[PDB]
Formats: structure tokens, sequence, C-alpha cells
RNA sequence: GUGCUCGCUUCGGCAGCACAUAUACUAAAAUUGGAACGAUACAGAGAAGAUUAGCAUGGCCCCUGCGCAAGGAUGACACGCAAAUUCGUGAAGCG
RNA sequence: AAGGUAUGUAUCAAGCUUACAAG
């Protein structure tokens, strides 16, 4: 195999006749579906990156043939500077703290993990819905 | 499907030589028209059977 | 009676991550119209949002290409009976249980198996689009549809839940707006919405604007191609191509011919690629 | 088109 | 309730039929007067349907192919009576009147290469006499010295008749093709009994050169005799042959 | 992709259908084997 | 959140380590289509006299049954199409 | 256990079924 055959492009106008998604390439009606063998770890950790930030890095492989950015909203990733879920933060900012009886002495009073927290019209409009 | 079991031995028979003799005409006769006004042969089949066992 | 390996999907039921993780049954559920054991697929789309599983079978996604889960159109983001009035075509599907129903959709997958890749009639005239429904194919799409819908005993005050309520509150749902082809009650309204949109309005004469200031010419428009998407409109009394703005004089004899062109011109003639620079000519010897 | 499509070889008579 | 009591009509006689269809699915009478009966109602898009999947069941019977094809061309659906009259044809070559009720439908349309093209698919099979004469007949009435010269002489190679054989000797009897037509009664003198003669040809080779003058006509029924039937000929046409020769001459004293 | 009854559309594990003679005889070497038929008279 | 490490200077402040994304989300439904049985009223019962044993065949009809048994009124549902014989019309071809 | 107290229609709910696609 050599570059030279495969990377050659294709004479004409294109083809305009068609749409725009039926000219694109397929194979299952809806887009090139391939397998893929990616670390499971990287996977999770850029997905919960984009999960909870709402920023990740971009998987590809020929888009512009150069990517290297982010995706998802750009400047709350420079506003943290690229950090992860994983990393003990550069701040402790807008904990939340709870009440602990971690005992197992008091009866209905020790909570452990399940601690509720310190924190604890429309209807005619509701009735005439109804 | 269903086996041939001994209630339908008899009413199996029957199924099957008629189906035999039904496209042995079918193979036989030649290319007129029509091929037995739908059933004759069968109906001479049975009647030769009546009269064989009344001899 | 059905396998699957990945889902149709348009891409506003996928949701915002690149980064999805989705499963898979073997015989799921049943189609929702054709009672079709397909292999049901659930994922997560976002955060604050329900799971919206898989609703049809992947033959009758096929079938008129439409999405997987929200039955909307795949090119486009659109309803059923908006692309078919729109390409003027129904392909039409029964309505019964048997009576040709299970009888075309089998046959119908028979004749689909070489395939796979594009619907089984759509295909000659999914080409010849682009004008009369790309006008509506909303892109960027409201994520509104992944939701989670409401629940009740916010409805009755009742929801001991809390916060925790996964599935919404404070929305409650009106009784007066909410199958596969028609009727549906929104489509009727989105018609509407096509059929009266906002013009120019249409000055008290007697059809006197037979020109019109048509401009934005460049380097795209010729004489010639405005010429000859006008000839087959009709005859000329005068044209001229006034290259200091870039624009073209065209008018008519009798002017009903170039009234379509005032119908086909409100920034929407698109030809050679560009959004072209309409606005309302003299006709007052001005 | 309503009709069929129409084949005939580049040399010899027509395809059926 | 006029509605009503129309549509029960034609409910219950639909629901009928479809029972009758789906007990034997192999009589066919029931596919066409079902078929015919939907054609009763005179704007139809599934009698068509009752027709072409009436074909499944069996497609080689002649009569609903003929049915389906009379019932189309009987309306001005001309594009697919003739589109189905082709798959009828190339799926049964053998039954000659799909090939004639086609070419006589395109007879009663214009006269286009694609109903001469229909019939020289037709001949492409070889068939028997009534079909290649009838070609000619149709080169005739439209009247052909060419094109009814062009397809006649791949005619005698399989049909050597000599009814045939004498009626390749037809460009006497219209165009008289002089050099030529005595080619053809050369191509007729010397094929198939060279000793033997099959008694037949030389009598309307006479005819013809007795038609003719004395130019060569002494030789075939009397000089030429070598190729006698153990007396020349049946004692039925030879004083016939003597006369014949007697009075149509210069009559010398 | 959906087969008549007996791939995966029924559990009806009927009997008559049920591992028996589970493997097969082959014809050995005393018998009439094809390998001593490959030469024989 | 936790526990551990003075690890960096206050037991307190901080730093590092270990741990790493559940849920057909509901107690609901504005909910949803509602078929079976029972009731209601009809229809009513194979084989050319009457009473009748059955066993089959066909499939877009099922029930009971573990059924490649068996039974469900022979489980039901199954009907007038004559054809070739006389004659009219029309076509193709020939003399 | 079946083999006997027939089955076949037309209106009227729970049983069971998804708790979904949705301007
Ligand atoms: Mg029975
Ligand atoms: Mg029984
Ligand atoms: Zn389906
Ligand atoms: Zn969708
Ligand atoms: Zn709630």
């Amino acid at each position: 195999p050599t570059y030279e055959t495969m990377f050659a492009p294709e004479f004409g106008p294109e083809n305009p006749f068609r749409t725009q998604q039926m000219a694109a390439p397929r194979n299952m009606l809806s887009g090139y579906a391939e397998p893929a063998h990616i670390n499971d770890f990287m996977f999770e950790q850029q997905r919960r990156t984009f999960a909870t930030y709402g920023y990740a890095l971009d998987p590809s492989l020929d888009n512009h043939q150069v990517s290297a950015k982010y995706i998802g909203s750009v400047e709350e990733a420079e506003k943290n500077q690229g950090l992860t879920v994983f990393e003990t933060g550069q701040k402790k900012t807008e904990k939340r703290k709870k009440f602990k009886e971690n005992d197992a002495s008091n009866i209905d009073g020790f909570l452990g993990p399940w601690a509720k927290y310190v924190d604890e019209e429309e209807q005619k409009e509701l009735d005439e819905i109804t | 499907a269903k086996t041939v079991t001994k209630q339908r031995v008899e009413s199996h028979f029957d199924l099957e030589l008629r189906a035999a003799v039904m496209h042995d005409i079918l193979d036989m006769m030649p290319e007129g028209i029509k091929q037995n006004k739908a059933r004759t042969i069968l109906q001479h089949l049975s009647e030769a059977w009546r009269c064989w066992k009344a001899n | 009676w059905e396998d699957a390996d990945f889902p149709i999907l348009c891409q506003t039921c996928l949701g915002e991550n690149p980064y999805i993780r989705m499963t898979k049954e073997k015989y799921g559920k049943e189609c929702k119209i054709c009672a079709r054991p397909f292999t049901v697929f659930r994922w997560c789309p976002g955060v604050r949002m329900r799971f919206k599983k898989t609703e049809v079978c992947q033959t009758c996604s096929k079938l008129k290409n439409v999405c997987q889960t929200c039955l909307l159109d795949l090119e486009y983001g659109l309803p059923i009976q908006v692309r078919d009035a729109g390409l003027s075509f129904k392909d039409d599907m029964p309505k019964s249980d048997v009576n040709k129903e299970y009888y075309t959709q089998n046959m119908e997958r028979e004749i689909s198996n070489s395939d796979g890749t594009r619907p089984v009639g759509m295909l000659g005239k999914a080409t010849s689009t682009s004008d009369m429904l790309l006008k509506l194919a909303r892109t960027t799409p409201y994520y509104k549809r992944n939701r989670p819908h409401i629940c009740s005993f916010w409805v009755k005050g009742e929801c001991k839940r809390g916060e925790e309520c996964p599935y919404r509150h404070e929305k409650p749902t009106d009784p007066d707006d909410p199958r596969y082809y028609g009727i549906n009650d929104p489509v009727a309204d989105k018609l509407l919405k096509r059929a009266s949109t906002m013009p120019r309005l249409d000055p008290p004469e007697d059809k006197t604007i037979t020109t019109l200031y048509v401009g934005g010419l460049g380097d795209t428009i010729t004489e010639t191609d405005l010429r000859n998407h006008f000839y087959q409109f009709g005859e000329i009394r005068t044209i001229t191509v006034v290259q200091r703005q870039q624009c073209a004089f065209i008018q008519f004899a009798t002017r009903q011919a170039a009234e379509v062109a005032a119908e086909k011109s409100f920034n929407k003639l698109i030809v050679n690629g560009r959004r072209l620079n309409v606005k309302w000519g003299r006709s007052q010897a001005a | 088109s309503n009709a069929l499509a129409i084949q005939v070889d580049s040399e010899g008579k027509i395809k059926y | 309730t006029d509605e009503e009591e129309l549509n029960d009509y034609k409910l219950r006689k639909r629901k009928t039929f479809e029972d009758n269809i789906r007990k034997n699915r192999t009589v066919i009478s029931n596919w066409i007067k079902y078929a015919q009966w939907e054609e009763s109602l005179k704007e139809i898009q599934r009698a068509r349907s009752i027709y072409e999947r009436a074909l499944d069941v069996d497609y080689r019977n002649i009569t609903l192919w003929l049915k389906y094809a009379e019932m189309e061309m009987k309306n001005r659906q001309v594009n697919h009576a003739r589109n189905i009259w082709d798959r009828a044809i190339t799926t049964l070559p053998r039954v000659n009147q799909f090939w004639y009720k086609y070419t006589y439908m395109e007879e009663m349309l214009g006269n286009v290469a694609g109903a001469r093209q229909v019939f020289e698919r037709w001949m492409e099979w070889q068939p028997e006499e009534q079909a290649w004469h009838s070609y000619i007949n149709f080169e005739l009435r439209y009247k052909e010295v060419d094109r009814a010269r062009t397809i006649y002489e791949r005619f005698v190679l399989v049909h050597p008749d000599v009814k045939n054989w004498i009626k390749y000797a037809r460009f006497e009897e219209k165009h008289a093709y002089f050099a030529h037509a005595r080619k053809v009664y050369e191509r007729a003198v010397e094929f198939f009994g060279d000793e033997h003669m099959d008694e037949h040809l030389y009598v309307a080779f006479a005819k013809f050169e007795e038609n003719q003058k004395e130019f060569e006509r002494v030789r075939v029924i009397y000089k030429y005799a070598l190729d006698r039937i153990s007396k020349q000929d049946a004692q039925e046409l030879f004083k016939n042959y003597t006369i014949f020769e007697k009075k149509f001459g210069d009559r010398r004293g | 992709k959906g087969e008549g009854d007996l791939s995966q559309l029924s559990k009806q594990y009927s009997s008559r259908d049920l591992p028996s003679h589970t493997k097969i005889k082959y014809r050995q070497t005393t018998q009439d084997a094809p390998e001593e038929v490959r030469n024989r008279d």
C-alpha cells in the first residue's frame, strides 16, 4: 500500500445534485459506524470531565488532519486551566458542611452516610387543569 | 407436523394414493386443454375400488 | 424477529456528550407500530435528562428515513408528513393489523436486506430537495426533548422526594395542544407557520411592480444566469446588469410571471450559493 | 420515471 | 345511508372473494372474476394488484396474462399494457398468443421500429410457418421491397418446405426481380431432392417460365429430366406438360 | 435475522428433541471403510 | 464526606495518599388500548328418509394438553363456475 | 384425564399490557 493511491483526490464537480446528508459517507443509514479499542479509563475520565464541567478533549482521526482543542463550552476549561475530577484541586471552595453522628450508640440519632442535610397560588391552576 | 398414528393410518393411505395417482395423471396425459374435468379419474379410481370389494 | 448492531438516532437524541455509554438488549420491547421485537437500546443524553430508550425497529426507521426514538426525519429533524408533503409523495403503508400490514413490512424487509444504507423508496426524491424544507430545518436543536417528563405528586403537591425527585416540577402541562403519518396536532400549526411568514406588504396598486431591486451580484450571478432564470418565467421588457452596486433589473410584460419571482425572491431565490439581496424597486417614473 | 430504464448494449441488439 | 349500503355491498363482495381465494389458491377463476369485478368499478389501482399477485401463485397459465393485458389495453393505460406484454413474452416465449396480441396492439398504434423489434424477437425463437409468413404479410402491408427481402432469406434456412420454396419465388410474382429472381430459381433448383425433386418445385417453376418466354424453358421439364420419380411425373400432368408447352410461344409452322 | 420457531422464537423444548445419540460411529477399518474401497476390485 | 501521613510551623490552617459516576429513575399517572369470561338477546346442530361412530385434507380460525399422544359437535369454517357440445362477434394466416 | 350434557354471533367491566414517542 502507498500513500499516494489513497490520498489522491477525486476529479469532478463533487456531484451537488444530492443533499448534504446522502452525499456524506455512511455504512449504517446514519454515519460510518466502526469499532474501536480505546483505553477504558481515559474514556471514562474525559467522559466524566465533560459530564461534570461541560468540556472535554475531542475524539477524531481525520477531521482537519490536526485536532488538539477542547469542546463543549470552551472558556470554563481555561477558567480551571485543564484540571480533572480525580485531582485534589487548587482550592476548596463552595463546600457544604454536613453534620455527623457516627457513634452507633444513640438510637434514631445515628445518621452515618444517610444524613439528610442541614438545609432540612399554583394549586388553583392545578385544580382548574385537572 | 403430526405423525401417522394408528387412528389415521387408513386416512393417510388414501391421501397418499390419490396424491400419487393425481400427479401421475398430471404427468401422463398429453397436451389437451383439460385434464380430468378437474377430478374425474379419481372418481373412476374409487369406483374401481368399490367394484373390487364387491367383485 | 429482528437483531441489530447500532441504532439510527438523529443528533438531538444522542445528547450533548460525545462520550455516551449505552446498553442493549437482544429482543427488547416491541415496535410501537408493527409489534416487532427489535433490540432496545438505552443511554443517558445529558446530566439533567431522561433516558429515551428506543421506540421503533430498524425496519420501520429505514422505511421513512426516520430516527429511532423521537420519530423525526434523519436528514432534517422534521416530522414525517412535513417531509412527505414537502416531497409531495407519501410512500403508502397500511393501517390495520394484518390487512396488508405485517405482510408489507415483512416483504419490504425482504427487499431491504441487500443495501442497509438508504431508505427504500425515498432515495430518488430526497435529492430534489433543499428548497421548501431547508427554510425550516432547525439546526442547533433544543434539548427540551431530552428533559425528563413531569412527575406526579408535584402536580398534587405531595412529592416527598423533595429535591431528589428526578423527573421535573412546576411545569403544569396545558390540555389544549400536546401518529406516524397523519394527522398530528403541532404539524398543522407548523404548516400554518410556514404559510404565514413575514413578507413585505403588498402595495395598493394593480401589479405595477414588475421591476424589482435585486442585487448582490458580486461575481456569482451573470447576465445569462438571471435572464435564463427569468426566461423560464417569460419575457423581459428591459434588462440591465448595473455593476456599480452589483444589481440586475428585469421586468415582465403583463406582470404575473415575475409575480412568482417576487414570491421566489423574498431573500429566498438561492442560486449559485448566495442569499441574494432584494428590496423593492420604483415602478413610479422616478 | 413512470416507465422503466431502457438498456441496449454498446454494440449489439436490445437487451432484455 | 346510501354510502353505508354501497360500502356494505363492496365490503361483503370483497370479503367473499378474499375468503374464496384464501380457500383455494390454485384455481384462478377466483382471481380473474375478482379482478374484473374491481375492473367493473372502472377506476382502480387495485385490480392491477389482484392480477400482479395472482401470477405469484401460477404464472404458467396464458389466460391470466392475456386477460390482465387485455384489461390494461382495454383502457387508455397503454404504457402499462406494453410494459406487461414484454415481461409476458420474455417469461413465456413459446406461447404464440402473447406475441400475436402484442404485435397487434402495436399495429393499432404506430408502426414504429418497436413493432418490428417485437417481431424480430418473435422471429428469434424459431417459430412455425404461421408466424413467419404473418410477419412477411406485415412487411407487405407496409409495402416493403427492402425489408421483406431482408427478413425472408433468414426464413428459408429453418423451413425448407416446398410450399415455402415456391413462395421464396415471390419476387417474381410481385417485383419480377429478373436476374436475381433467376438466382432465386437457382437457389430453388440446387437444394434437397437433387434426383427426386419433391415432385412439385418445377411445376410452379414451369408455370413462371411459361409465363416467361422461351428463354430456357425447354430444359427443366424435359431435358433436365435425369432427376425423375420413377416415371418423371404421375399420369396427371404429362399430357398437361405437353399442351402446357405447345400453345404459348412463337408457334412456327 | 428472525428464523422460524425452532431457532429463537420458541422455548418449547419438546421431547424427542433431546440430545440422543450425540456422537457418530464412523465405519472403522475391519469393515468397508472408504479407504478400503478406494482400491478394491 | 471519610481515614492516614506534622508532610509543610499553630491539635485547629494547609499538602499528599487511598476511595471514583447508581437508577426500565414514580410512592404517579392528565394515563393508555382494552380484547377473555359472565350476562343480555339471536342463530341454532355433517353425510341426498330417520338416529348417527368417526378419521382426514386447506389456513390469516382457535381452545385444553409436557405433547412428533389425544380430545375439544367428525373442534369449528368450507357454497351456485357446467369446459367445449351448438351458435354470434372479432382477430391472425392461407387459397 | 379425555371420551356428554353442544358452538356461533351482537353489546357491557377486570384481568392482563406500555407507563412510552410528543411545541
Ligand atoms: Mg374436523
Ligand atoms: Mg380431532
Ligand atoms: Zn417496527
Ligand atoms: Zn430522534
Ligand atoms: Zn416531584
